């Protein structure tokens, strides 16, 4: 199958699908976590499918991830948008610690939502070092870990979805790794622009001892979870971001049909010339080479194709003689 | 000496079932299935398409080449038009 693009900023590619469905980019290993993967079953959880044989192939949620959200409208959420995804993210998150899993990732980037508001849960297992903003300490420090290492992310991730950033964001990240062992719990950046519910909740959740640490059930008994609003005032701003997704794939078309007009005219006739304004004549003698390169990449690009398919089957031929 | 010979394609004829290969869309490309043939006679195939290729690519050239023509002559008289104005 094949369409459009998603996005990437991390590991490769991530397109969209219709058999519609959504695909991302030590075998038999691999084989087995898909697998189970696949018993998952929760509304709050993104539901995996199969792994084209690695190509993998899990639901499609239509609003993307709440940080493609912040990055689209350029706005941080508020209290009760956060307070309402964090609610819907606790849950499952208990459901993932119920089914003795652990999530290990846990960022804005892999809570995705659906066009109805429903947050989910993504990208557990496909997971000499890498960036640790959202990982607990004993986590960081290899010491062992339990289910709540996400509850510390969880904490990270609501400070990332309130300024756009998780501590240590403008930090070197290797330096990171050795200052959120150490240094205490960090906090909000503008501790007065946030309530006593949303500033306890995350207190509670980035206690860096873990066996002091609050679990996903208990959590969804915090007072910031209990004022947390229904999916519907996440409405807005999902039709604010789709709005902005559509008018720049509107804008990115228009300016592809508006370079159809600078190629050749296709009858050979260029008796029209004589209408044109001297100003119209130099801009498309000026676009000519432009567009003739354009023209002739995407004749290479075709044939080559065709032609490949051909090479590679004389080129198994030779090998079996 | 050591002599080349012309390119055995340009007079053999190109069948019309591989133009259609050629005009089909990115989309069906694997549609068709090339183990069965001899590994000889996919040669003289993938050579047609370079041919094909070629007369295509030739084609777009002088098109532009024709439109640069049009393009650099029709503002030559705007020029001499404009001259004998003033
Ligand atoms: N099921 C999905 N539906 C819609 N968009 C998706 C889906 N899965 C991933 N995406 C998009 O893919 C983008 C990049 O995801 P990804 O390549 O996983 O990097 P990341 O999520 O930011 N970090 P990581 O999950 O650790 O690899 C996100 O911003 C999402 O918008
Ligand atoms: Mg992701």
């Amino acid at each position: 199958d094949v369409l459009e693009k998603l996005g990437e900023g991390s590991y490769g590619s991530v397109f969209k699908a219709i058999h519609v469905v959504a695909i991302k980019q030590d075998l038999q290993e691999i084989i087995k976590e898909i697998s189970i993967m696949q018993q998952c079953d929760s509304p709050y959880v993104v539901k995996y499918y199969g792994s084209y044989f690695l190509w993998i192939v899990m639901e499609y949620c239509g609003a993307g991830s709440v940080s493609d959200i912040i990055r689209l409208r350029n706005k941080t959420l508020i209290e009760d948008e956060i307070a309402t995804i964090l609610k819907s993210t606790l849950k499952g998150l208990e459901y993932l610690h119920f089914m003795r899993k652990i999530h290990r990732n846990i960022k804005a980037g892999n809570i995705l939502l659906n066009t109805e508001g429903h947050a989910k849960l993504a990208d557990f297992g496909v997971a000499v070092i890498g960036t640790p903003f959202w990982m607990a300490p004993e986590v960081i420090q290899e010491i062992g870990y339990n289910c709540v290492a996400d509850i510390w992310s969880l904490g990270i991730t609501s400070i990332e979805m309130a300024e756009g950033k998780p501590p240590y964001a403008d930090i070197h990240p290797m330096r990171a790794i050795f200052m959120i062992p150490t240094n205490p719990p960090p906090t909000f950046r503008k501790p007065e622009l946030w309530s006593d519910d949303f500033t306890d909740f995350v207190k509670k959740c980035l206690v860096k001892n873990p066996e002091q640490r609050a679990t996903a059930t208990q959590l969804l008994q915090h007072p910031f979870i209990k004022n947390a609003k229904p999916v519907s005032i996440l409405r807005d701003l999902i039709t604010e971001a789709m709005e902005i997704k559509a008018k720049r794939h509107e804008e990115q078309q228009r300016e592809l049909e508006e370079e159809e007009n600078w190629k050749v005219p296709q009858d050979g006739d260029f008796d029209f010339l004589k209408n044109l304004s001297l100003e119209e004549l130099q801009m498309r003698l000026k676009a000519l080479d432009p567009m003739m390169e354009r023209e002739i990449e995407e004749l290479r690009q075709r044939y080559t194709a065709k032609r490949q398919p051909i090479l590679d089957a004389m080129d198994a031929k030779k090998r079996r003689q | 000496s050591l002599l080349v010979p012309a390119n055995p394609y340009h007079t053999a004829e190109i069948p019309d079932w591989l133009q259609v290969y050629a005009r089909a869309p990115v989309k069906y490309d694997h549609i068709l299935k090339w183990e069965l043939f001899q590994l000889a006679d996919l040669d003289t195939y993938q050579g047609m398409l370079k041919l094909l290729f070629m007369k295509e690519l030739e084609q777009i050239v002088k098109m532009y080449e024709a439109y640069r023509q049009a393009l650099l002559t029709e503002l030559e008289n705007r020029k001499q038009r404009q001259q004998w104005y003033a």
